[PDB]
Parts: C-alpha cells; structure tokens; sequence
C-alpha cells in the first residue's frame, strides 16, 4: 500500500511511508512530443540518464523559522553540482547539446521520527530567481552553505530584490518596489506540493512536466522549476531526541529532448 | 528485494529481481553428489603383512600386549586409530618416542565437501604399492567380521590363514596394482559422517558409530612365514566413492582465520 | 549415473556390479518449506 | 574462484554497505544497532572443475 | 588479365584465364587446419620432480627465492619462460655462468604454419620418457589452477600433495608413455598466437595473454621424499592439436636472407 | 561510379577516386550480436558515436625508406589523442564503459598528383603492439613526432623487440631471439588492405568487424586492430612539385556494444 | 573430422572426447569482399 520502489534505469530508490506520486497538470507527465523549434533530430532519452539523481541539501535545526525556504534549480543543480548533486550523463550530454526539454521527477527524503514535530512545504515551483542574489550573480556552493535556509523577509515576499538591469549613470535610480519574482509565502501550495509532515510521511514525491515560454529552452540559461523546500512548521523536539534531521532530494529527468550538439560550455 | 531472512526461508534471486538484467546460462553439473564424489583419493599408508598377524585389541590397549599395529585399513571416510574406527582425528605434532605411534587416517577430500550428515555409496578400492617391484596382495573382511588370525603348517611352511576364505584375497601381479568395487556392507542404513548417538560396546562413547565402513582391507605377502623379509614394506589405499547419495545437510570445517 | 562415460555397455549385472536395495512392502527442490 | 595470481585486491570489485542517514533512535534505546551479513549464491550460480581441496582445517 | 591490386582483392586466375589450357585437378586436402595440426611435436623437455617442489614465483623473481625450476611445461605453442608464458623467445647463445639458466620453450613447428591470429583445438599431450626404465607419472592443473605445493606424513613417508587431486595424475607403467587428451580448458575463447592486448596482472606488459594455455603438467616419480634419488631424470612432452580450428588470417615469420 | 560518399551520422565524408569499401571477413561487417559475457544491458550505438572521426597522420617526405610503416591503435588513438583523433562523445563513453566491442570502418586520404609516384600500403592489422617501445611504455605524441615514420629493422621483422616481463635478477636473462608480435613486411597484404597508390585512387576504404580472443575485451587495455600504413615505393617527384604530401585517416566504429558502466578511467 | 581415420567406432561419447560449445540462445570463401 504504502512500500513504492520505483526502479528507473540503474538506480531504485524505495520509500516505506509514500503519500503518493504527484503527477502535476496532467495524467501523465512522462508523455512528451519532440519540439517544434528544432529542424535536427533530437537526442532523446537512453540509458545512462534515466536514473535517479540524488544529493545532500542543508539540515533542519530548531533555528529555522517559519518560511525560510531552501531552494533547488533543475536543471540548475546539476551544472553548479548543488549538494553534490552531480549529473554525470546527464550533465555531460546537458554541456554539450544547445537546448534542453524535460520534465523532472522529483523526491525529497528527511525521516523525522514519531517524538519530532514539524512539516516542510517540498513543492516544484515555476520559473524563479530564488537561487539569485539580489546583485545579479548567481549563487555559489561557499554562499549556500553559510545562511543554510534563505529567511523569508520583505524582499522575497515583494519581489523586491530580483536581479534586474541597472540602468546607468544616464537616468536616477528609481526606489524599486516591486517585482514579479516574489513569493507569496502562504500560496506555495497552489504549485505541485506534498506536505513534509513529521507524522505521515518521510518522503514525498512530485512529477512535473515540460513547462517554457518556448518549445524548448536553453541549456545554460533555464531555471524552469525550482525544487524549493519552505518550512511552515519550525522542528521542535524534547532534548535527547536526533538533533538536525538530514534532507536529501533524488531527481529523475522524464523523457528530455536534448537539440543543438556542439562542444563543452565554456563560459 | 525486500525479505525477512529471520524465517529461515530465502528465495535465491537473480540480477533482475532488484535491477535489469537477465539469468545467466547453466554452467555444468560438476556439484553433482553422484559426480563430485566419484574419484580416487589416498586414504591410509598401511605396512604390508609378512606373517599371521593379531589384529589390534580393543581399546584401552594396556603395554605388554603383543599386536602387530599399522598393517589394517578401516575403510572409512570418518577418522580412524590404530585401524579402529575414532571420534576425533589426532596426528603427532612432535612424535619422539614414546611408546606406539598408532596409525591414524581421515579423508581430507571428503570432509572439505562433506557438507551433509548421512552418506552412502559403494567403494572402490585401489591398492597401489609403495615399493618397487612388491608382489603383494590385499585382503577383505567385512563391516562385522573380524580377521582370521592363525596359520596352518602345509609341507613344513607356517602358510596364513589369511591367504584362504569367502572374502576377497585378490593377488596382485609383480609390479601391478589391486582394484576391486566393494558394495554397501554395513548394518547401518548410511554412513554417519557426523553421529551424536551412543555405542554401547563400551563405557559408551558419544558420537562412536560402531560400523560406518565398508571392511578393513590389509596387504599382505604371498610367502610362508620361513620367507618373512627384513624391511618393511608400504602400499597406499586408494578409495573411490561409487553411486554417491547423500542426505541432511550440514557444516563444513573451520576455516581458521590465521 | 555419475562420473560414467561407459554409455554402451555394462558386462556384470546390476546386482554385481552396484547393490540394489532390497524392497519392503534438475528439479533442486528446497530442503525446508515455510509453512 | 580464488585469487591465485594476482587481482591486485581487485577482482571482482567491491561490495560496500554505505550508510545514507544516520540511524535515528528514540530516546532509551540501544546505541550501535548490528546489520547481520549473510552470503548466498543466486538461482544461477553454478560451479565447475573440482580440485583438490585445502587440508589445513584439520591442523 | 588486366587487373587492379591496389584494390586487395583478386581473383585467384587459372593458365585458360590468359592462354589457351584447363584446370588442373585437384591434388589434395593436406592444408586442411583441422588435418594440418593434427600431428604430435616436441614441446618441452621437462625435468621429472622427486620431491615436492616449490612452483616458480612470478615475475621479477628475486635471488635468495628457492624455487625449483625447470620441472613445469605450460602446454602452449607461445613462447613461454619458466614455466610462465612469455612475449619473446629467447635462447642462450652463451650460456656460461650465471645465475638459472630458464627453461623455454615454443612450437617450433606451429609458427611456422600458423599464419593466423586465433588458434582454438583440443590437446593431446603425449609425455615420452628420456630415461630408460622410468617408472614415472604425469600431473596437470587446468589453466587458472595452481599447483598444490606440500606433503602430508603417510606412516613416516613424506607422500606430497601432487600424488592426489581432482585433475588427472595419470600413471605411467615402467618404461611406458602416458596419452591423454585434454579440453579447451582456458577462459578466452580462443588462444591468441598474436595478442595486442594487455594483461593487467602486472605492470602491464603489452601483448602477453594471461589464459592462451592448455594447463601445465609436471613429470613426477611416485615414491615418497625419502626414496629421492640422485641423478636428475628428464622427460619429453609430444602434443597434438585435436579438432584444430583457425581464425583471422595474418603473417608468417620471417626467412632471414643471410 | 567512383563518386561514393559516406554519410554517418552528421560527418559525411567523400572520395572521388574511391576503389570500393574492402569489407573485411564477412558480406556485411556492420552487423553484429550483444557480447555473451555480460549479464547486463549493453550500450548499444546512438547518433553521437556514429560518425567519422578524423585525425591527421604524419607526412610523407622522400626521406622515407621502403617498409617504413606507421601504426595506429584502434581504440588506442581515441584515448592518447594520436594525430588529434579526438573522439568527442565516443572517447567520453569509452572512459566509462569496462568492456567495449566495437568493429571499426578506416579510410586514409593521401592524395598525390599524377606526376608523383609511391605506394602505401593501408591495413588494418590484428593485434599487433606497434604502438608499444620495447622497453614496455606505450608511445606518447612527442615521441611519434620525432621519428615521424617507424624504420623497419631486424627487430621489427623478427619480433625481438617486443614487449616483455624482465624475468629478474634471479634468472640469466636470456637472448632474447624472437616474439610473435612480429612484421614480416613482404606479407602485410594478408591483412585487409588496399593500395593507396599514387596513380589509382587519394583514398582507401576497409571495414573490419570486431575480432578478438573473448567475446568483448577491456576498454583501456585492448588494441584488436591497428591501421597500418606501411611505404612500398618511396615517393618520388622532380622538383617543384607539392613536397611533403600529408596523410590523414577517417575512423567510424560500426556497431559498438559497451559494457560495465563506471566512472571515467582514472589510471 | 580431421586427422581421423577410425570411421566405424567412438568408444567415449562426444562431450568426453571432444569438447562442445554451450549455447547461448571444399567451398572456400575469400578471406575479403570488395563492396
């Protein structure tokens, strides 16, 4: 009823206490068409990339609050090898094709026991900046690993601080306000979301498709879904009890449709 | 593949129970019990007979006792003393003196693969010399019989008794070899390789089974006792294990980790 | 049949040459069943 | 089935019991929990070619 | 006929291809592969053991190892060298001094003919005696073995450990030859006569295959470590290639012009 | 007629003096069965290791005597880049995989005038350790580009060099006389070749299938081919003529089935 | 059948003489085709 193991090339991976597969926005989204943007005949699926891609992300103390979140990008993770989450083949046929079409399979593991209390919102959440730092550059593994869990202020409930393009010398810099890269922290659950309870489950399982505003987007550039865990419960346990629960995550590409074959990016 | 080894009930599965894969093709049948038991192997190194021997006494042998040692082999997989059929097998580690050193024999193949309780198969005996140019011969008696142990005097010649009787006595050539197929003899159903009961020949001995053989065999000289020679001769006791069954399974020896 | 070869033909008997028991009256299947 | 000469220490390479979470016990509970190993063969294990065996079990 | 080689293929022409004339019959089937090597050649000279012998340590030996050599033929047509295959031939032009002159050996007969590059058959060795009245005998240990190096105390006799075993001791009488055939026994599919490969038992030395072998048997005397007798005694081992069949055409050795 | 072009993949390669693809062995060398000796699922060929690989080879000046051959390992040219025949996606599957089974299809251009003369003699030789010094070490790029062209000496013709365990210092190391690995030069037309002559075809064409002693062997250690191009007439010119015509070889494996995935070589 | 005069009798069968392949599910061709 609840023991799933869900095979996939050469690495299963099994969940005793399983919710349930959240196939999002269709029956199934493993089911997808070539694109249309792409005259070349498209590298598909084979079997060094169809497995179950898994790695480490931050642990839960006490000291987590409410909303701050933690967030992965797919295929970002893969090629900034986020919590040692190293591709392989995928990310060594991901650098060398030019355009990249899948829909991911995500799980994120963290086994709190009967005694914990808490609940992470895992949820694949659409086209954000989340991994970004307000200053333009993208973050790296030394900056992630020094705030541990991104806190939910004012700039991240407002969008205020997504990157943008200076404007110059020329014109005044305008008091920014307002951006549409938010998060609106009490509606993450309108995306493909399980709830990480300390009392149902230890694992919780979401399947996304192909979503872009093209048939078929870039390699390097995209940031499509955003595996992002939010704490709406904060970890409270009695003393003697397993302090700092681990979270890991184990991402699967269904069906990609890789198009542009050229050599390793090289920035 | 998810189990509960503490039933004591495992299903042996392949590659493509957990991942993908296939079985692989049947290799051979060579752990075939009818086909793994069935080859020669060096048993015992037994003295050849000269003269009309005493068998061994049974145990405990007190000094002053004049047998004739060495010159029996209790055919028998299971370890044996002095041509009488031990629990545990005993070689000297530093033999100087002391009194006789009495022959002990095991069957170091079988024991390796003796991985079972009970066994039963026929015997095939060959009685290769350890002597050039020996014109012996080997004898027989079986699980139950004991050894005919006088002589009679034909034309002034102490010819044996043992060179007569409804056994086997089969008379090698100058330089030949002696191999015969010896059938299941015992009372016993099987052969206990391992036996926990009680033999109540004597103070009972636990784990003694009193006939697991198939006979004793002994090499002996066809002269009269006028023609006994000086030096003593050998002759190696070669067994093989005919129609081999074997049933409950059991251990294997201890590997020692040193 | 054992480490046989002689396919062809067997000169003694049965009773002579194994030891046939005496009346009364592959498929490796396992040696202990849950029950 | 045995290395002989040489496998370097690698023959067949190497079986390795990694642990990915730790263990979370409950308060009054043992410390150093114990994964009892065993070793069978498959349904499609089979062997060949008898030899003779190693005699120092006895010594 | 106007023809073009650089192309690689050509057809094999007749005299009526150019001029008036007619096929001539066909001879026979004497360069058959499966007829051609079917005949028994000298391979090595052994040296029959008397005791039981420490096999010869892999390569680099060091001095101080006491190793006994000269005593094992690895039945193949590849050049070998103490008794373990090897990538060069090589005699002693000068052999004076110095340390252990190595045994070689090679099918002087096979390369000539195997203009090919895969060479799978049976093996049919043949071990004639070079000594007169040898009573000797004739081991082997499949390719992967190895050979079983000690003794066990049989009634005061150091009988060693390559009297018995599961792979074939066979006995040969006083002044008689032991024949056997012995199976593809190796792990390749077929013996490489040139290999590219490399071997990683070692540093890995390029073009030596570590399994292009029939096994390795050993001349030895069937008495005990006391009996040892002095003067060395040597053997000659005959081999034929049963069921010979040949892949991969390539190159014939080179006919010095000098 | 002679006009034959070979597309692969997305490298297509012509010859307007092609003789005719010497299929070596078999009607049809492309096909081919999964190895016996692997339990697992094989890597099969996919669209981006099946095309022509190119690198060049070293010139052939008039300094070049007869005999004078030039060896290069298949696969053993992907791996230490000879004549940079880089393999790109093959290479970079080949470091993974443990055992590879694969056929190869060469073609060496060379093309000379009508008014130069020579002959090459391009063929694909089995098993062969011509890459290899005597002393053991294979050949790196800064030794083969200062020979240029490997001199056919005794030691060639007899196999006396070839490759050798040293028996140490406990044996007399014996005179060492001959070795299978040897080149009797006037028979290398056994082996599948054809003539790159300088008055009948710029390119040769042979298409071997997978040959060797186990039904798949190693990944880094094999060299079951090795496409040789050994001189048979010196080239000869007056002068004014091109001098130092180059040489480069085209290499495609047909059909290859990899095994035992792992991670990249590390030696 | 080789070098094999005895046309009438095998005593030992064919997988003890011999040595047969596993499964695992004259005219003399040229050695290379031109195609």
């Amino acid at each position: 009823d609840r023991v799933t193991t869900q095979t996939a090339g050469n690495t299963a991976i099994n969940t005793q206490s399983s919710l349930g597969v959240l196939c999002a926005y269709v029956e199934d989204p493993t089911k997808s068409d070539p694109p249309s943007s792409s005259t070349d005949q498209p590298t598909t699926t084979f079997t060094a990339i169809d497995r179950w891609y898994t790695g480490r992300l931050n642990s839960w103390t006490k000291a987590v609050k409410t909303f701050s979140f933690q967030a992965v990008p797919l295929p970002g993770a893969f090629l900034s090898r986020q919590g040692g989450l190293n591709g392989g083949a995928f990310t060594a046929t991901l650098h060398r094709h030019f355009l990249m079409k899948c829909g991911w399979q995500v799980q994120v593991q963290c086994n709190l026991t009967q005694f914990h209390q808490g609940a992470l919102l895992v949820a694949m959440v659409p086209e954000t900046t989340l991994d970004v730092k307000p200053d333009g550059k993208a973050k790296s593994l030394q900056e992630l690993n020094e705030e541990q869990w991104v806190e939910m202020s004012d700039d991240y409930r407002t969008g205020k601080n997504m990157p943008f393009q200076s404007l110059g010398t020329y014109y005044r810099p305008p008091n920014w306000t307002w951006g549409p890269n938010f998060i609106n922290p009490y509606q993450v659950t309108v995306f493909p979301h399980q709830i990480l309870n300390a009392r149902t489950s230890t694992s919780v399982d979401i399947n996304v498709p192909y979503i872009g505003e093209t048939p078929t987007q870039s390699s390097e550039t995209q940031n499509s879904w955003t595996l992002l865990v939010m704490v709406l419960v904060p970890l409270d346990y009695k003393e003697g009890a397993t302090t700092d629960p681990e979270i890991t995550f184990s991402v699967r590409p269904t069906s990609p449709y890789f198009n542009g074959l050229r050599n390793r990016y090289t920035a | 593949s998810t189990d509960n080894a503490e039933t004591g009930v495992i299903e042996a599965g392949n590659t493509d129970t957990d991942f993908s894969g296939e079985l692989a093709a049947p290799g051979s049948n060579h752990t075939n019990v009818k086909f793994l038991f069935d080859r020669s192997r060096l048993l015992n190194v037994i003295k050849v007979l000269e003269k009309d021997a005493v068998f061994p006494r049974p145990f405990p042998t007190q000094e002053g006792a004049q047998q004739d040692d060495g010159y029996f082999c209790l055919l028998t997989p299971r370890p044996t003393v002095a041509s009488r059929p031990a629990t545990r097998f005993g070689l000297y580690a530093n033999p100087s003196g002391s009194g006789v050193l009495a022959n002990t024999s095991l069957d170091f193949n079988f024991y390796s693969l003796a991985c079972f309780t009970y066994f039963r198969s026929d015997l095939e005996v060959t009685v290769v010399s350890l002597e050039p140019d020996l014109e012996f011969a080997v004898g027989w008696f079986p699980s139950g019989s004991e050894y005919q142990a006088s002589s009679f005097v034909y034309d002034q010649l102490h010819v044996p008794f043992h060179f007569t009787g409804r056994t086997p006595r089969a008379f090698a050539s100058k330089g030949g070899k002696v191999s015969f197929v010896l059938p299941w003899n015992s009372v016993s159903s099987v052969l206990p390789v391992r036996w926990g009961g009680a033999s109540k020949l004597s103070s009972a001995t636990r784990g003694l089974p009193a006939h697991a053989d198939w006979g004793t065999i002994y090499a002996f000289v066809p002269r009269p006792n006028e023609k006994k020679s000086t030096a003593v001769k050998h002759v190696a006791v070669y067994i093989r294990y005919k129609n081999a069954r074997a049933w409950c399974p059991s251990m294997l020896p201890f590997r020692s980790y040193k | 049949r054992g480490n046989n070869g002689n396919m062809t033909f067997n000169y003694y008997a049965n009773t002579y040459q194994n030891s046939v028991d005496f009346s009364t009256s592959g498929i490796l299947n396992p040696l202990g069943y849950l029950k | 089935t045995r290395a002989i000469t040489n496998s370097v220490y690698s023959a067949d390479g190497w079986f390795s019991l990694h642990k990915l979470t730790k263990i979370t016990l409950p308060p009054d509970c043992p410390q150093s929990p114990c994964i009892l190993f065993f070793a069978s063969a498959g349904e499609d294990y089979t062997l060949r070619l008898p030899v003779d065996c190693n005699p120092s079990y006895v010594f």
